């Protein structure tokens, strides 16, 4: 639940939807955000080049 | 080598248990599949009733003191009105009731009488006039939270006296003889205690509406039952079962003698000798870690008239109007699990449907594309009942219809295992997981019977300690081919079917593999 | 060859059988870990609450008449105080209570009214005002060791009469009526014998308190029922299961229609029918050898209301001031011990806890690196209590939480097998222990499905009369690799695994080995 | 709920740029995360190897 | 400040990773997510009807 | 419990240097040297070989 | 309990916490003293020497 295990290129392929869980932890908030972005950047490296 | 995995062994989803160990036929997520003794088959859709009450609904209740007579009750907020035909008309007290009712509105069958309490109003019954009057012989400012019944004495749970609310019963009446409302509530003359009892325990006595015969009364974190024994003293009271409470108001139901509970902690079924924790290991941890708990008074428990089945609804974490997006269904006949991920409910009931004027090849009105079944629907099982789901943006009443095609709109379903078994085989037949070398994929088998096409997702994670990654395997379509082809390395594999058609019956697959080393990381 | 030891077959603490011999899913020592369906993982540590007695509390009990009259109640040493909301206000007898008190204080609710009794003054009830003030309408010198109820009744045992103390019953009251507080003693007139009866055993009738419907007594040294039959005689007596009495006042708790004993020699589960002793070949001999003794009357019993589970509080010989360092955990739903090494801790019980203030993001003042999860707090399961404890250091009252930080501060846990199985294997694929031979152990690997990483310490014994002697293997993060390389040569190895991190559950381990020759001494 | 309304099959068309607010409550953040998650997913699939 | 300068017309190219971090404050959380919701938007419209 | 307050995890720094005194009871000798034992391995293991 | 099994050249690792058990004998305290004694004058003289 805490977090997809991740690297700079992790892609949307790693992104699970259910993990930020309700009782999950605040501490693992910031990692989270981090993920959606790296994935994001890629996906548009990816398909705009 | 292959590996075989046969559903239809009737395991079913059981997201408590550790992925890699389940048993072939269990599932670890996915949503509005169901299990049966043919495999991993698809539940259909929905289609529209002639009811429709136009207020914002919340609550259903079916009254028909004889055949023919299908009357719908509607209780909604400051408004209550009933769907009779083709006509809605209104039956509240003169004074409407006060706002936020809907979400609290119990009925309750006395003999052929319809009691309705709301908690923030005085109880009602619906006079021979046609109109919800408030109670008879009882002085106004008393309150119950909930109104039951066991045989000739109407029950009242939580009392308010004037005073405040003191989390206990009063077993007011006297004897309402059938057909009749109560005489009196005097707990000091001809019924000598007509109520004021405490039943001490660390919670409050939601419900105790259920009778096994003997009424059970449920108090949030223990059991006690109640008989009628006469004399001084009108009721006997024990405790039976402490340590297991009830959720809410709305959750429990009997069935064939006994009764399906769901606990505060757990869900279970009783018959007062003893008890039995159904989902202790499938099931239990899933249900609380996703339920908002925000909300935990907008679950409630159906039974289906037509199967054998119990519906759970429940709100998910990721509802944001508090309504119901999920459901846990529970067959009795042969115990598994299922879970449906529908569209926002409010309420559901299960009662008669009338009949529709004949279709004939003159009138129909649609292509050979339209939607329909060859019977009209209220002809199918004119014998018993069906339920009706009350949707919030939808503006009239549904049914269910084994077609899948919602209103017209398409279901999706999603079939997924994690960590499949892919090992050695025991002498006796039975694949193992192997948890110290790397396998490769080379192809995987369909059984299914469905014919139309499907998509296939294959995921691949190095160790335990890793999370899934998914790989876009391809599109099956059974009458071309039932292979796919695909080269993979990894620890461990998973997969994950969607589809959205009419029919889809899982039966089994096999999975060719060869050892490829050891795992590292 | 290799040789796969799988947790999660249910087999728990098992600290009295041969460690030689115990099955794999079975360790010899260890604490704040327990057994589940997924493998060995850690507990979780300790939040704050809101109440805060500021006195020396040493007891607290629970009290709400109604939905959102949360009371707790603080019962320390010469004073009595009452917490509620963020204000403690004094409820105690004009003249304060004896010094000593808070190492004997016992409550219980009489059909709505709390009474307390200390022993070493008389004792009191809560009175309407809402001071506790002595009893009614009974003696002032008369004494009670405990204070119970059955029915209408109030009990009280081991009574001193001015003369002494006679270790014997009184049928204390005449029938109290429903909310309000009995009529009267007289053991000669109206309620006939109200009292003054022998119960005649070896031992001191320490606590009669739990009730299955019959309240049953218990005595050192013994079990009795009794019954409420009525006339002349009001109750029967009847001696059920001599020889197994009961250790404390505190040691007796309800669940399921059962109640759970910690005897002077044994812990068991019981219904009147029959008896059965839990604990016997695992954990009986551990518990009396690791109990100080001194301190027999510090144990206490406390039940879990989210989860299954049972709590023995007791002291162990390291304990210096005499509190309860340790605590072994029971789970009815699947029968396994757990042990938790914890810091020492005065008193606990459980109730319902009050709301908090919406957490906004305009209000939060901490940075990702904050405690805290997503919910907060009271909003998890506003459904269910949660256990309150007071810790001695600790200013304010805590409560059980996922995460496991403690207050800021870091949890250890260990886990350790003694005398691992390493040897043959059955040829229905069980391995066994070889007591004849050298062996020479290569590598260990672990399956584990939590991130952060461990310690790992390897023993080696040449035989069974020789004592354990501890390497360190090195550090293990799962991430990186799971593997672990050590080149060692004994007659019998053992683990022992140590870990301070949030998460950590161990799903299976293996082992690589040779044989070496032959065992000399 | 004061979210955007989401369901499970939802594109990121369903997103709205400005309703997590600064005064909103922080127990609905992790369903925002969540809501972005299933977002990207969709559009990835659809689109990209769809 | 940690958060990226931005604009409703920000493309997927504005963020930069790593940015939410363990010591910045919970209060810009917000902020980040909204970061994110404008990005992957535009895209979704630029390359996609 | 007249020794120092000792836990499972204590470091020598705990220990104190009179508290064992001349008139106290022999039963809680075993709680000196078994804290005497504890202290001992814990420093060891934190900087020999860790 | 009784005693670690032990010699000359024992060190910190043969010691059970445990063993110095409550029921244990009196008889077998001298032991245990020694036990201790050798185990710190061997640590000394590793880590000074």
């Amino acid at each position: 639940m805490a977090l997809e295990t991740w690297d700079a290129n992790s892609t949307p392929a790693t992104l699970n939807t259910a993990w930020p869980e309700a009782t999950d932890p605040l501490n693992k908030g910031d990692d989270h955000i981090r993920l959606l972005k790296t994935v994001v950047v890629n996906f548009w490296n990816k398909v705009f080049d | 080598m292959e590996v075989t995995h046969k559903q239809f062994d009737l395991s079913g989803f059981l997201p408590d248990q550790a992925p890699d160990t389940l048993k072939s036929g269990a599932i670890s997520r996915g949503f509005n599949v169901k299990p049966t003794i043919l495999g991993w088959e698809k539940s259909g859709g929905f289609r529209e009733t002639n009811t429709a009450p136009t207020n914002e609904k919340d609550f259903i209740f079916f009254w028909s003191p004889a055949i023919g007579d299908n009357r719908w009750f509607s209780g909604g907020d400051k408004t209550v009105q009933q769907v009779e035909g083709n006509v809605v008309s209104d039956v509240s007290r003169t004074g409407g009731y006060t706002a936020g009712s809907g979400r609290r509105w119990n009925a309750v069958n006395f003999n052929g009488v319809l009691l309705m309490n709301n908690e923030l109003d005085s109880p009602q019954y619906l006079a021979a006039s046609g109109k919800l009057e408030d109670f008879p012989n009882l002085p106004s400012n008393v309150r119950f939270r909930t109104v039951a019944v066991y045989k000739n004495f109407i029950l009242g749970l939580g009392v308010n006296f004037g005073s405040g609310f003191l989390d206990d019963e009063i077993y007011w009446s006297h004897q309402a003889d059938p057909g009749t409302m109560p005489p009196n509530w005097d707990y000091a003359n001809a019924a000598s205690d007509s109520g004021r009892t405490p039943l001490p325990s660390e919670g409050y006595c939601v419900t105790s509406e259920e009778l096994g015969s003997m009424n059970i009364v449920y108090k949030s974190d223990s059991i006690w039952t109640m008989q009628l024994i006469g004399g001084q003293w009108i009721f006997r009271f024990e405790n039976k079962f402490p340590g297991q409470g009830i959720l809410n108001k709305k959750s429990v139901v009997s069935f064939e003698g006994k009764h399906f509970v769901v606990t505060q902690k757990d869900i279970i079924v009783h018959d007062g000798y003893q008890v039995r924790s159904v989902a202790d290991k499938r099931v239990r941890n899933f249900f609380f870690t996703d339920m908002n708990s925000d909300y935990f008074e907008r679950v409630f428990v159906v039974k289906d008239p037509r199967v054998a089945e119990v519906y759970v609804f429940y709100p998910s974490k990721n509802s944001v109007d508090g309504l119901c997006d999920r459901a846990l269904v529970w067959n009795w006949r042969d115990d598994v699990w299922s879970l449906l991920n529908l569209r926002p409910l409010k309420h559901a009931a299960y009662g008669y449907e009338i009949t529709g004027v004949s279709i004939t090849w003159d009138n129909f009105v649609g292509g050979w594309e339209s939607t329909g079944l060859w019977q009209a629907d209220e002809d199918v099982a004119k014998y018993a009942p069906v339920l009706h789901y009350s949707f919030r943006d939808v503006p009239k009443l549904l049914a269910p219809t084994p077609q899948a095609l919602f209103i017209d709109e398409e279901i999706e379903a999603v079939w997924e295992r994690e960590d499949i078994v892919i090992g050695s085989i025991s002498r006796d037949g039975v694949p193992y997981q192997d948890y110290e070398r790397n396998k490769s994929v080379s192809s995987i088998s369909f059984d299914v019977d469905t014919t139309e096409p499907f998509d296939v997702y294959i995921g691949y994670k190095g160790s335990l300690e890793d999370s899934v990654e998914w790989e876009f395997a391809g599109t099956v379509n059974p009458m071309e081919d039932k292979r796919l082809f695909c080269l993979l390395t990894a620890g461990l594999f998973s997969m994950r079917i969607i589809s959205k058609a009419q029919t889809f019956i899982l039966r089994s697959y096999k999975i060719t593999y060869e050892f490829a080393g050891e795992m590292w990381s």
